[PDB]
């Protein structure tokens, strides 16, 4: 009835400073079905996000991959932002290029 | 080792709203036809490129189904409602699996029929094909009216006949895709010992030194994974993909 | 190919 978000904040391919890449927020395991992804540069919204459609697992929890461009720099950090009803206060997850 | 599944969600709506139904099939474990009510115009669409020589007829005939099944859900979860003493003013989420497994000869394996309410398992039908399990005193209600009415049997003639012969026709169309392997490539990264596999497709890998993350989606359709250490005395990479097993260490 | 369901819940 209510199944907290598992999140993976990570780039499509190794990061290179400087290099145009995909930064991706994975969000999982959750359950109802309604959420709120947002992702951040340096704690602000990023407006053009895009979202994969609504699916489930074989386990019924729902899951969603939400991307956007980014370019990797020695000093911008990213992050994303999950808002769901499990969840007392949103989930901010920064991107770590190690993981 | 095949398989074809339907995923269907139909999630209420407070308001004078009806529920928003969705319909999903796999092929392989990959999504190849989507159906939404939400769309401009709902109508089953092809998702993996092999179901473009599918003509109108069969989008027309699937489309029918989907708008059957909008139709049953809309009234199934007004029962749901009703057995659990639930309130209209809140949303509700129904969910549906059904399919078959197959193996490499092609014949079936097993048939699945599987049903959630709010999430939680509520009734099945056993691999017997024949009986039903239900999950909680509520289920048992719904258990009792299709035993009575042989609702399994009209599932059993699916599972078996056109989940089966429909499969044989995708996996046939589907051929080159479905047979497609995208390699692993990897590498070794120090802090802990952390070995990446990357841009592999399909999903299933072994990664062997522990700590090993939950397989995630690169975004373009392939997948990756990473494992790490306490610590050159230390990984193996294990994909279809691969010509043999990959074998590496930290490298400076 | 997707299914018609038989009786409802």
């Amino acid at each position: 009835i209510q199944k907290t978000p598992q999140i993976q904040v990570y780039s499509r391919h190794p990061p290179e400073n400087g290099k145009p890449n995909i930064l991706n927020c994975y969000v999982t395991q959750f359950h109802p079905p309604h959420i709120e992804i947002q992702m951040l540069k340096n704690g602000k919204k990023i407006p053009k996000v895009e979202m994969s459609d609504m699916s489930f697992s074989k386990d019924w929890s729902f899951y969603i991959l939400a991307h956007t461009e980014f370019t990797p720099t020695e000093t911008d950090t990213y992050a994303c932002r999950v808002k769901h009803d499990s969840m007392a206060e949103p989930k901010t997850v920064y991107w770590d290029r190690d993981m | 080792p095949h398989s074809m599944r339907y995923f269907e969600t139909a999630v209420s709506r407070p308001g004078l709203e009806e529920p928003r139904y969705i319909s999903v099939g796999y092929v392989d474990n990959k999504e190849f036809v989507r159906f939404d009510s939400d769309a401009e115009n709902p109508r089953y669409e092809p998702r993996a490129p092999w179901m473009e020589q599918e003509g109108p007829e069969y989008w027309e005939r699937e489309t029918q189904k989907a708008k059957g099944q909008e139709q049953w859900f809309r009234v199934s979860l007004r029962n749901l409602l009703g057995y659990y003493n639930q309130s209209a003013g809140g949303s509700h989420t129904l969910q549906q699996m059904s399919g078959c497994d197959l193996g490499s000869d092609w014949r079936l394996l097993r048939g699945y029929l599987q049903f959630a309410y709010e999430g939680r398992d509520y009734i099945a039908l056993n691999e017997d094909l024949k009986t039903w399990t239900a999950a909680d005193m509520a289920a048992q209600i719904t258990r009792r009216k299709w035993e009575q009415s042989g609702a399994a049997e009209h599932y059993k003639a699916y599972l078996e006949g056109e989940c089966v012969e429909w499969l044989h026709r995708y996996l046939k169309n589907g051929n080159a895709t479905l047979l497609r392997t995208d390699s692993p490539k990897a590498h070794v990264t120090h802090h802990t010992l952390r070995c990446w596999a990357l841009g592999f497709y399909p999903a299933d890998i072994t990664l062997t030194w522990m700590e090993l993350v939950e397989t995630r989606p690169a975004g373009d359709g392939t997948f990756q994974k990473w494992a790490s250490v306490v610590v050159q005395n230390y990984c193996r990479v294990y994909h279809e993909g691969l010509p043999e097993p990959l074998t590496l260490r930290w490298e400076r | 190919a997707s299914l018609w369901n038989g009786p409802h819940l």
